[PDB]
């Protein structure tokens, strides 16, 4: 499923013209400030829910479990601990 | 014809590191492969060096590690580099496996590099487990004991096998000397399998974040990915530096600075952090043999991803529901990790069982269902 | 700039020689600089600072 | 899963009035959130092609369709590596998201599945 | 587990060595050695430390040779093969109070005082735990605590009952540098000394780390420039498509 | 859009002084500095690391 | 004398007064309970470790930095 | 009291059981026991519980007097052994093994 240079296995290409300029002719950091602020904000905004939802849910689960565990091993939690075991 | 192409030896290097045709759009998650190669090289260099100063005999082992720390020039560095790189090796391998699962790298035509990969992961676990025993501190001894008794769960011959792996009736000098020899060997085996999974990959080439063919648009591996790999090499070395020089013991257990004592069992025996999720899965099943099966199955189940993923599309970039499911799967794997190091107490017992069920149901139920539904949504949605 | 390029950069043999000579100088000067800086931020704490009492 | 499967199941849903009433709006939002149109792709551009069946279907595409697909893949790869999205006419409009490949793959698969059946025929 | 079973967690004290760029205070190290020598060494060994280790850290070559030369070590047998003793040398290890575990336990109501060479690394808390433990014996155990025989109440110790009694009291040591030897001062000094004993490369390690951080950061910056420079023809690529 | 002789707009990226020796020299300064720190870092690494093989303090 | 003595006393009477009173009340209850007969044949014997920990944790938070500043 | 004698690297728990301890052990119906055994099968002398003090689950040493059956509790995975050293609760499948021991004298046993 992959060939090599000259016969990579692409369907025939026709009609595309590609253009680029030399690394020495270009400013490598052109538009860096705009990218760093606006591009990163857009990319992050669009992915935020996919991180926030699972992280927040599992953090809540952990928080509840660890708080209960702490409470069960206090004096106040004696009776509830006795039942739990 | 250029020498790099003409000469058969040079041509093999050329095909992997120079002329190798890569997708032009690999993102930074494609950099863990080279980080894993870096960890392997650091572990070989530091490991062989430690072997020049370490004594595998149980009467001298712990002391030989102290001699390395205290007397050998830069021995402290070589020791801490070796110990911390073992952790970084697992961070990079989990990232690499995470990348592979998210982007569907396990799908045809890359089932074989993925399946060899699963074996590499098992070899890393065994390598790291045996290396940890070599210190012969309290965590070393008891770690060996407990893990080498998982073989007792095997019916009939199980106990005989345990004594065979110990070279006696308990973990002792025979076990330590054999773990040294095997710890030395295993990284070479691991390097061979790492080479095999690359050769297997070379038939399809790298996948890419869009999940489409890159045959239309290829970039040479050098100089583009060479120089892109340097960025993460230096980011890695920064992380390495902060641990090795400023916090060398953050990832370790203080009890491993106590010499092994077969009588006293330490208050809490937990594995190294990177094994913690598998230990939580084992605790979840009350039965001995049940627990062992579950724990091994948790790794071997990765081999069925090619089958249970029913999607007509490779990878999760364009699959919102699959992305949510993947997020929950990863966070559950981290919760299992955390539960691996809590005390066996309420309510963590039941929580560990729920997280274990979720772990397996990802492979067996959710991914097959979600991938089926998304297929239908793509078709109806674009009509 | 032309002159500098022509002398130190154009020939790779010269470029590599310049890089290695610079690395040698950097190594020696950076050593000395860090030593002094480390001694100033950790002043009165090191053995060299109390040695004179003994 | 085979394209045939996906197409048949979809047709069962589209038939049922109740089912279509609840599934079609969900599928349209799924597609909106999927965001492949924002890289100038058509849905069919995303289908896994590294299989004998799909290689055969792609070889049977009309040359013009084939040339256009090559361009959309190259263009999307350039957006990907630049971390940009399509703008203006590069965005795939819903009316441009045509199933150009589905007919070809359904024919390739039809034959492949008939061949499997007939390889197992039993003279009665 | 109950908090008692865990032990109270020690405060985070501002040690001189806390801080990416901070060494130990060597004057504190020297004072801490004096506390070890005069108080702890009665029950605790420091087996991993040789006299040479003190030299250029806490003591001059002459002071350390003087410490070594006051002791007797086993020599090689004489010509009739009879045992002999010799005076100590810088290569010798600091000798412990007891010949074996059995003798150690007999002297300490069954408890075995650990060797202190690695104790700062072998306990969660490190110096803070050592300082907290030594200074954290309450005059009276909290009402309701039943101590086992030979045990002393200390909340920092897991379970609360430790076989080691309080040993630091104001003025048990007379420091040679004129520092007032209060319980707190002595605990701070000895905790520092023991931390040094566990990790004697500490000072050199952190200085080399500073050098590494600087070089590696610069290399990371330059690697980002070079990557962007090399990749710009690919990033900047433009297409015109004319459908055939 | 159609004519392939109308080069796409590269003005946001083109440097005016692209053909000058000063322009090249700058980029070689960056490459050279990187090579220099890599050389100094390798030398430090090799020297410190190999020193483990010299007689240890106890010897 | 030991600077810690004064600093600890000051912190107990001041910022950690609620916890001081809790510990005190606990001690009173437990001593009284031990005074009562057939205490030795009781199922549950209350201690004051919990309250003690809360007090000590508090004192340490208000003192640690001050103490090391005067050594 | 319970002693800990090293024997082939394994710990040996030797408990000098009181009368009432023996009684407590002889109560549990053999029927409800993962590993069904009575104390009489375990000890050859009711006053000398001699066991291999390694937990039958994975191989840690149980902390004695602790438990829920007030014999031995393995801290590793929370398995509870009895005054006979029988498993009552937790992952451990078997009762704490008994070594081959003989009373040469009434004051000394060999293992
Ligand atoms: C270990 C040793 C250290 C070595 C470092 C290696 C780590 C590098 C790596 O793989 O991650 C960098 C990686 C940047 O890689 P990239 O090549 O810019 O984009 C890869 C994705 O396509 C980027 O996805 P995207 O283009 O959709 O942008 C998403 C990203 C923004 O990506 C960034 O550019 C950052 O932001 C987030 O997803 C943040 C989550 C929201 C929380 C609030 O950052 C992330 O993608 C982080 C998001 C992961 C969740
Ligand atoms: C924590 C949960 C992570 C969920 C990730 C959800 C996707 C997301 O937002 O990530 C950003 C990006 C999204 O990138 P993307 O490639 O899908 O999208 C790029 C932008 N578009 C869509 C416009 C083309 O995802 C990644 O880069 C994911 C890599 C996964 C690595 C996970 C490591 C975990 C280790 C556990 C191993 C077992
Ligand atoms: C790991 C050790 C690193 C050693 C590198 C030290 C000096 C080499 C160097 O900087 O290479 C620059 C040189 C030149 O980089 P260059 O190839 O970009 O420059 C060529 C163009 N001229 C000569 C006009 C400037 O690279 C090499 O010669 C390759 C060796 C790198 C390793
Ligand atoms: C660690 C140290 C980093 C590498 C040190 C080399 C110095 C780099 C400067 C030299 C340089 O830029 O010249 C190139 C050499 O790079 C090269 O030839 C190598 C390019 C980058 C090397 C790193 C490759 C991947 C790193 C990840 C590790 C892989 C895992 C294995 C452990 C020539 O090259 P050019 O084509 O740009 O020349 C263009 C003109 N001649
Ligand atoms: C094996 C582990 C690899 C990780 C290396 C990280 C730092 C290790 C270097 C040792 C060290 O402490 O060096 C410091 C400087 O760090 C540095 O400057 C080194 C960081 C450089 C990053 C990597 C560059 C190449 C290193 C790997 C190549 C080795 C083989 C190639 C020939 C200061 O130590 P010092 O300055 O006192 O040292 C004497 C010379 N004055
Ligand atoms: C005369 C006896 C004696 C003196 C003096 C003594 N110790 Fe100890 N120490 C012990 C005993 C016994 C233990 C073991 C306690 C136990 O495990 O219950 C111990 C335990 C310790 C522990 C470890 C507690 C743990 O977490 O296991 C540290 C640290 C310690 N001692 C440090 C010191 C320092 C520092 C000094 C004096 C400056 C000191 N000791 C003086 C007898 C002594
Ligand atoms: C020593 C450990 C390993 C090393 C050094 C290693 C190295 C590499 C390298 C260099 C690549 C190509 C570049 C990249 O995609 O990052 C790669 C690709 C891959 N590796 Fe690994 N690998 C290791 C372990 C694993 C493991 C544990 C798995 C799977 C469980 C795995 C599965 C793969 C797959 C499927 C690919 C192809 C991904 C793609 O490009 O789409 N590898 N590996
Ligand atoms: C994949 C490669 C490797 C991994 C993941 C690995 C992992 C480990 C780990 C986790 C330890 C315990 C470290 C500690 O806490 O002190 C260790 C110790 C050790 N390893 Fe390795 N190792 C690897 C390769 C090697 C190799 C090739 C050697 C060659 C002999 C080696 C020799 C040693 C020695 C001698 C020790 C004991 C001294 C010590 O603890 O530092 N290792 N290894
Ligand atoms: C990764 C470190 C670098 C060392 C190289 C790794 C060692 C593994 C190499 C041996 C495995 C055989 O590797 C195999 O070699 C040949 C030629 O070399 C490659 O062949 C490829 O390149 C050559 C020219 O470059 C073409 O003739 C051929 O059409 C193409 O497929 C294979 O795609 C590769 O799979
Ligand atoms: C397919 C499984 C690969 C081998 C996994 C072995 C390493 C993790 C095993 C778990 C473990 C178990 C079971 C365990 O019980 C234990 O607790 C005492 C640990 O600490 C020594 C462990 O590490
Ligand atoms: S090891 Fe004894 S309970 Fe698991």
């Amino acid at each position: 499923y992959m060939g090599w240079w000259g016969h990579m296995g692409s369907p025939p290409q026709k009609g595309i013209a590609g253009y680029t300029i030399s690394p020495f002719a270009a400013r490598p950091f052109a538009g860096v400030v705009h990218a760093a602020i606006f591009n990163t904000f857009r990319r992050t905004k669009n992915q935020a829910l996919f991180v926030i939802l699972p992280v927040s849910f599992f953090y809540y689960v952990w928080t509840q479990a660890s708080e209960k565990n702490e409470w069960l091993y206090t004096k106040a939690g004696r009776h509830e601990l006795a039942k739990a075991l | 014809m250029a020498l790099r192409k003409k000469n058969s030896l040079l041509n093999m290097a050329n095909s992997y590191v120079l002329d190798s045709p890569q997708p032009s759009n690999l993102n930074y998650f494609w950099n863990f492969g080279s980080l894993l190669a870096l960890c392997l090289v650091i572990q070989l260099a530091t490991g062989i060096t430690l072997a020049m100063h370490y004594t595998s005999h149980a009467s001298l082992a712990f002391d030989s590690v102290e001699h390395i720390m205290r007397d050998v020039n830069f021995g402290w560095f070589i020791r801490y580099a070796h110990a911390n790189t073992a952790s970084f090796f697992f961070i990079c391998i989990y990232a690499h496996m995470g990348r592979n699962i998210y982007y569907g790298s396990y799908k045809t035509p890359r089932v074989l590099p993925w399946s060899i990969g699963v074996i590499i992961f098992l070899l890393l676990i065994i390598t790291a487990f045996m290396g940890y025993v070599l210190v012969f501190g309290q965590m070393s001894l008891w770690g060996a004991t407990v893990i080498c008794n998982l073989v007792s769960a095997i019916p009939w011959l199980g106990e005989d096998i345990v004594h065979f792996l110990w070279g006696g009736f308990s973990v002792g000098n025979p076990t330590l000397q054999r773990f040294f020899a095997l710890h030395y060997l295993m990284p070479f085996v691991l390097a061979v399998f790492a080479l095999l999974h690359l050769i297997a990959l070379h038939t399809a080439g790298s996948s890419n974040p869009l999940g489409i063919t890159s045959n239309v648009d290829k970039l040479s591996m050098h100089p583009y990915y060479s120089f892109k790999d340097l960025i993460t090499v230096f980011a890695f070395l920064l992380m390495f530096t902060l641990f090795v020089f400023f916090s060398p013991d953050k990832l370790g257990h203080p009890d491993n600075y106590i010499p092994a004592n077969p009588m006293v069992t330490p208050a809490s025996i937990v594995p190294e952090w990177y094994l913690l999720p598998f230990y939580a899965i084992l605790r979840a099943i009350p039965d001995k043999l049940g627990g062992v099966i579950a724990m091994v199955a948790a790794i071997l189940i990765l081999l069925i991803l090619p089958i249970v993923d029913r999607s007509i599309i490779r990878g999760n970039a364009f699959k919102p529901i699959s992305k949510l499911l993947f997020g929950f799967f990863i966070c559950n794997f981290l919760l299992l990790g955390v539960l691996g190091q809590v005390h066996i107490e309420p309510p963590f017992i039941v929580l560990g069982q729920i997280c274990t069920i979720f772990y397996f149901s990802y492979f067996l139920i959710l991914l097959p269902m979600v991938s089926t539904i998304e297929n239908i949504f793509f078709y109806i949605g674009s009509l | 700039a032309t002159t500098f390029y022509n002398v130190f950069v154009k020939r790779n043999s010269a470029f590599v020689a310049t890089i290695l000579a610079s690395a040698f100088v950097f190594d020696m000067t950076f050593e000395t600089a860090i030593d002094n800086f480390w001694d100033r931020i950790n002043a009165g704490k090191q053995w060299k600072d109390i040695r004179h009492k003994y | 899963a085979s394209i045939t499967s996906v197409v048949k199941t979809s047709e069962l849903i589209l038939k049922s009035p109740l089912l279509s009433k609840i599934v079609v709006p969900l599928a349209k939002t799924y597609v909106k959130f999927s965001g492949y149109r924002q890289l100038g792709f058509k849905m069919n551009d995303l289908i896994i092609e590294e299989t004998p069946n799909m290689q055969l279907a792609l070889r049977r595409l009309p040359p013009t369709e084939s040339y256009d697909r090559v361009y959309r893949l190259i263009r999307a790869t350039q957006f990907s590596l630049s971390h940009k999205l399509a703008t203006g006419n590069d965005i795939t409009k819903p009316e441009e998201d045509d199933h150009y490949l589905i007919p070809y793959i359904l024919d390739v698969e039809a034959e492949a599945f008939e061949k499997d059946a007939l390889d197992n025929l039993e003279v009665v | 587990m109950t908090a008692a079973e865990h032990g109270l967690h020690p405060a985070e004290y501002p040690w001189p060595q806390n801080g990416m760029l901070s060494t130990f205070d060597h004057a504190s190290l020297r004072r801490g050695y004096q506390v070890y020598k005069e108080v702890c060494a009665a029950c605790h060994s420091l087996d991993r430390i040789a006299w040479r280790n003190l030299v250029g850290v806490t003591h001059t070559t002459d002071e350390a040779k003087a410490f070594a030369e006051e002791l007797e070590y086993d020599d090689e047998p004489d010509d009739e093969g009879n045992p002999r003793k010799r005076p100590g040398k810088l290569a010798d290890y600091i000798p412990g109070p007891y010949p074996n575990e059995q003798a150690a336990r007999a002297a300490n109501q069954g408890a075995l005082p650990p060797d202190l060479s690695l104790i700062a690394k072998a306990r969660h808390g490190g110096a803070d735990y050592i300082f907290a433990l030594l200074t954290g014996y309450p005059d009276e155990p909290p009402a309701g605590v039943v101590l086992a025989p030979g045990m002393n109440y200390n909340p920092y110790f897991p379970g609360g009952g430790i076989g080691m009694a309080r040993t630091l009291f104001d003025g048990v040591v007379e420091y040679e540098d004129g520092t007032p030897a209060t319980t707190s001062q002595m605990a701070k000094d000895v905790a520092a000394f023991l931390t040094w004993a566990a990790e004697p490369e500490h000072d050199e390690r952190k200085k080399l780390g500073l050098k590494a951080i600087i070089v590696i950061s610069a290399m990371l910056g330059l690697s980002v420039y070079i990557k962007k420079f090399k990749w710009s023809p690919i990033k900047n690529r433009k297409f015109i498509y004319n459908p055939p | 859009g159609k004519s392939t002789y109308k080069i796409p707009d590269f003005t946001p990226y083109l440097k005016k002084d692209r053909n000058t020796d000063a322009n090249r020299l700058f980029s070689y300064f960056m490459i050279g500095s990187f090579g220099m720190l890599s050389a100094a870092g390798a030398k430090a690494t090799v020297q410190d690391f190999l020193s483990n093989m010299s007689a240890s303090a106890d010897v | 004398p030991d600077p810690a003595i004064a600093l600890h006393e000051a912190a107990a009477e001041g910022p950690c007064h609620d916890f001081k009173h809790h510990f005190d009340e606990c001690v009173e209850r437990v001593t009284k309970a031990q005074e009562a007969e057939d205490y030795d044949h009781a199922e549950y014997k209350e201690d004051c470790v919990e309250e003690f920990f809360h007090l000590q944790h508090c004192i340490n938070d208000n003192t640690a930095d001050k103490l090391f500043r005067v050594l | 009291k319970n002693v800990i004698i090293k024997w082939r690297g394994k710990p040996i728990f030797i408990r000098h059981r009181t009368s009432e301890e023996i009684e407590e052990a002889n109560e549990v119906n053999v029927a409800t026991l993962r590993d069904p055994q009575t104390d009489d099968e375990r000890v050859q002398k009711p006053e000398w519980l001699v066991m291999i003090g390694v937990c039958t689950h994975l191989g840690c040493v149980p902390i004695g007097e602790a438990g829920d059956f007030g014999g031995w509790f393995c801290p590793c995975h929370g398995s509870h052994y009895d005054i006979s050293g029988r498993i009552r609760r937790g992952p451990a499948p078997l009762n704490l093994e008994i070594p081959e021991y003989d009373f040469a004298d009434a004051e000394t046993l060999v293992i």
